[PDB]
RNA sequence: GAAGACGGUCGAACUUGACUAUCUAGAGGAAGUA
RNA sequence: CUCUCGGCCGAAGCGUUUACUUUGAAAAAA
RNA sequence: UGGUGACUCUAGAUAACCUCGGGCCGAUCGCACGCCGGCGGCGACGACCCAUUCGAACGUCUGCCCUAUCAACUUUCGAUGGUAGUCGCCGUGCCUACCAUGGUGACCACGGGUGACGGGGAAUCAGGGUUCGAUUCCGGAGAGGGAGCCUGAGAAACGGCUACCACAUCCAAGGAAGGCAGCAGGCGCGCAAAUUACCCACUCCCGACCCGGGGAGGUAGUGACGAAAAAUAACAAUACAGGACUCUUUCGAGGCCCUGUAAUUGGAAUGAGUCCACUUUAAAUCCUUUAACGAGGAUCCAUUGGAGGGCAAGUCUGGUGCCAGCAGCCGCGGUAAUUCCAGCUCCAAUAGCGUAUA
RNA sequence: UACCUGGUUGAUCCUGCCAGUAGCAUAUGCUUGUCUCAAAGAUUAAGCCAUGCAUGUCUAAGUACGCACGGCCGGUACAGUGAAACUGCGAAUGGCUCAUUAAAUCAGUUAUGGUUCCUUUGGUCGCUCGUACUUGGAUAACUGUGGUAAUUCU
């Protein structure tokens, strides 16, 4: 109960359909507050659900009192699925990147330049 | 090179974009368009570095691709589209309209204008020719050509465009006593009244401008944009009135803003 | 092409005469009065005053009503008054040439902790700062060469998360309490 | 409408000279070096 | 330092020609 | 008609021409659906020409290091100029034909050298200067050496082609393929320089493109090139045939203040570490934040050079005996070495400090 | 911080160099606890290079008769998503290096009234007096037969 959330540079972004702001976190004795706890704290400030809000990039200051990150609060969940980087959607389980590496894709791309039409799909 | 270059390093970008050193190696590199790339704002810099509506270039791509930005009444999906001096940037979704006008320190200001004002702009006529069965033509400073202008419009005048039709409504002539903005050089962004013009043949002419407080400065003729007739500007002017303060009185104003506020 | 910056700068200058008696004695006296770590900490403060005096030596050659002398002569005086090295009434440009090393060494946070009664020597104060016992208004400072400004001077305290301040007792008191 | 051929041009390179330079195999010796 | 016009002043000439000096504008960022 | 400081400019008028290796004058595609069989609203892709933007290319003026043991050069085979052409994107000896005999030079031409890419800049600096700039920005050049081209708006392109020269690969001996001065990596060369790592999340670029790709770029790794901050202890109580301070003639008395070469006593404070968790990030690491553990010879051990002078600091002690060696220089060493080799002590800079070279 | 010091003589004052002194860059030696930033196969060899990667690209909108998958509802030109291939664009930017090069490159300044310019942006696109309610032949992908020790060969 000793943690507090403040909001400095607030702006309603009508273009990307979100509210965006700087979050100040005051945890004067504890470690850095986790990102899910800040979303529970922020959703009851801004009268919403925590699955539509996306916080990132928190840095605790030297000495240990304050933390500063950024947050965004979307209108709907589908607007959040449309207007978000996929690495932040993946932090909530709403997106899954394919698990191939990058050296496999490049060597597979170069192996099938040596091959004409429908045998390109039969390249291993 | 063996052909035209497509990149712009961030250190070699124009100074008035106010990019910083460490966020990348490259600068946005404006597309070819109506304004020169040493004299323009790309739309990505206006929309995340000035307005703070975006945080990445990907979000500028997402904002522009929803067809939400009109520059001079037309929708631009190009994120490096060169906006320039006295272009009307109109965002319909937020209900904002902007005009790009230089500040007193030679950078484009975030100047908000009313949607009454957002239906016109001023242009500077740079070339007149007669072409192909005697039809007279203009060429303005943002690459507009206009067929059949008024025959009193001459080179270095300033006309007024209606942004929907594209036609001239009226114009100002180039004469002493009219109001200026400097659009180039050391004196960029300053505003005053023409007092003199000395003509050197075969070279550049020099125009002397007098500030509203009695300061006086010269430019070249190409760095002169006639704003208004007499003393009345035909547009709204930014925060400073085109009056460049010295560093001492700017320090005094900045200190007087702290001993009163707080 | 990398997106870095290679601007850096040295903070000290070694003297031209490496073994000069009456320089060694004076610098060792300056170390002992203020509890510095080595001679480079002395030469660092000789370097800032030598730049300040070079900046004021050139303003004193310009015209008395010149705009650079009036503008940078007033910013240079404001900073010295602000960090407490000049006096308020001494704000002419010629008193910069009458500044000394000890006037800057007084404004280190280590000497201010010693002189405000938080410590009991100049060596207890450095070791108090370095292990996170001193703060300045909200912010714990680790740095002994923190130049205290004149308005942020009375806000020096004992850093609420320290045993000398708010006081969860330390690692040693806790173990001795657990033992018996 | 492909191969090809006469000619022209650009022209790397090739051969034989002359001059010049270097790398290497090389008898003989001299002086100084100690 | 002056001559015709355009509004007692400007447009038309400079005054032998330079060097000098002061100014202005033009001079990428780092 | 209009313009420029200036046109052989722009526009106009007339007579024609208009290249089969043809010039423009739309046989193209989506969405919404329609109003009175017709007339349609938004787009997309096109397109000769004009203007604009990004350029590019040719010119103008001034500016560069050393060399005279380089003083005359250029002109046959264009050197300097004139006339007409050819070719070129165009101006021009750019090339050709015919003429003229010019053009440069001790105010350094021409020739040679450069451990020479040019600038912005860097180090040093009283003032003046001297040296460096291969190197992240701009400009040039080149992809083993020369040469020739195709495609295209743009290339004499080399992660395009065709030869020759030098190397070099596969071969069934008929033939076929090549270009790391991109990122890694290897060999070599040397006094001299890092990972065959992760990612397009950031910055931007390209494409038909909100979607794909990017060894550009970002992120880690190695990293004492170099720059910034900054631990290796602090305090109290004892004891000193310490020291100074108040009294005592002096002895000698004090919570008066400082010091110590006390492995004297004492608990207080911490990071280095070990290490949950969060935070960071594309995912991670690092840092920052917090649990728990983590100090007494706090063995959780600071080094590099010196100790005659220059130049801070021992003619203390043993060994050596013109030897071994030291010493930038002057010098030390031959049986008492302030100088070698060691111990002890002391000096300087300190997570840095010697040596070599510019 | 506008600075000197040792060394020629029996002793002196000079000329004069040698040596000392401080920085800065490359190397190298010994030593190295914390943390922030950070150069890095230039110098010799613009020497030689195994292997991997560094340049590709589709929207409602050029061309879909691949059941590749589904899918109308089943006369229903073409529902759709769509590999391949044709077409278009890009591959002339970026990255690397410093060999050549001495009025050359380059810098400042000027000029193109002596040129070309994909693209972007604006203009122009019934201005011409002389089968169209739509023209013609092919060729890939695909199917099938093959050659060569061998290729992104055909």
């Amino acid at each position: 109960d000793t943690v507090t959330i403040r909001t400095r540079k607030f702006m309603t972004n009508r273009l990307l359909q979100r509210k965006q702001m700087v979050i100040d976190v005051l945890h004067p004795g504890k470690a850095t507050v986790p990102k899910t706890e800040i979303r529970e704290k922020l959703a009851k400030m801004y009268k919403t659900t925590p699955d539509v809000i996306f916080v990132f990039g928190f840095r605790t200051h030297f000495g240990g009192g304050k933390t500063t990150g950024f947050g965004m609060i979307y209108d709907s969940l589908d607007y959040a699925k449309k207007n978000e980087p996929k690495h932040r959607l993946a932090r909530h389980g709403l997106y899954e990147k394919k698990k191939t590496s990058r050296k496999q894709r490049k060597e597979r791309k170069n192996r099938m330049k040596k091959v004409r039409g429908t045998a390109k799909a039969n390249v291993g | 090179a063996r052909g035209p270059k497509k990149h712009l390093k961030r250190v070699a970008a124009p100074k008035h974009w106010m990019l910083d050193k460490l966020t990348g190696v490259f600068a946005p590199r404006p597309s070819t368009g109506p304004h020169k790339l040493r004299e323009c704002l790309p739309l990505i810099i206006f929309l995340r570095n000035r307005l703070k509506y975006a945080l990445t270039g990907d979000e500028v791509k997402k904002i522009c691709m929803q067809r939400f930005i009109k520059i001079d009444g037309k929708v631009r999906t190009d994120i490096t589209y060169p906006a320039g001096f006295m272009d009307v940037i109109s965002i319909d979704k937020t209900g904002e309209n902007f005009r790009l006008i230089y500040d007193t320190k030679g950078r484009f200001a975030v100047h908000r204008i009313t949607p009454e004002e957002a239906k016109y702009k001023l242009c500077k006529v740079r070339k007149i020719f007669v072409g192909t069965k005697g039809i007279p033509h203009l060429v303005t400073h943002d690459a507009r050509t206009i067929r059949y202008p008024d025959p009193l419009i001459k080179v270095n005048d300033t006309i007024q465009i209606d942004l929907e039709t594209g036609k001239i409504t009226d114009f100002i002539k180039f004469d002493t006593g009219n109001l200026c903005m400097v659009t180039g050089g050391a004196n960029l962004g300053r505003i005053g009244v023409i007092t003199n013009r000395e003509r050197h043949p075969g070279s550049f002419d020099v125009v002397h401008v007098k500030d509203a407080n009695g300061n006086s400065f010269a430019t070249r003729l190409s760095n002169i944009f006639v704003i208004g007739k007499g003393n009345k500007p035909w547009i709204s002017l930014p925060r400073g009135k085109g009056i460049r303060l010295t560093i001492a009185e700017e320090r005094d104003k900045r200190l007087a803003a702290k001993q009163s506020s707080g | 092409p990398v997106a870095r910056s290679w601007v850096c700068r040295k903070t000290y200058v070694t003297p031209r005469r490496p073994f000069e008696k009456s320089r060694l004695d004076q610098e060792l006296k300056l170390i002992g009065e203020y509890g510095l770590r080595n001679k480079r900490e002395v030469w660092r403060v000789k370097f800032t005053l030598a730049k300040i005096r070079k900046a004021a030596r050139e303003l004193l050659t310009l015209d008395e009503k010149d705009p650079r002398r009036l503008f940078e002569g007033n910013a240079l005086l404001r900073r010295l008054v602000r960090i407490g090295v000049l006096d308020e009434g001494k704000m002419k440009l010629d008193y910069i040439l009458g500044l000394k090393i000890e006037d800057f060494l007084e404004r280190r946070l280590q000497t201010q902790v010693f002189k405000l009664g938080l410590a009991k020597s100049i060596h207890h104060a450095r070791v108090l700062i370095r292990q996170r016992h001193i703060r300045v208004r909200k912010q714990v400072v680790n740095i002994p060469s923190f130049i205290v400004r004149l308005d942020s001077q009375k806000h020096i305290d004992f850093s609420l998360r320290s045993p000398y301040g708010g006081g969860r007792p330390g690692r040693v008191k806790r173990k001795n309490a657990k033992k018996g």
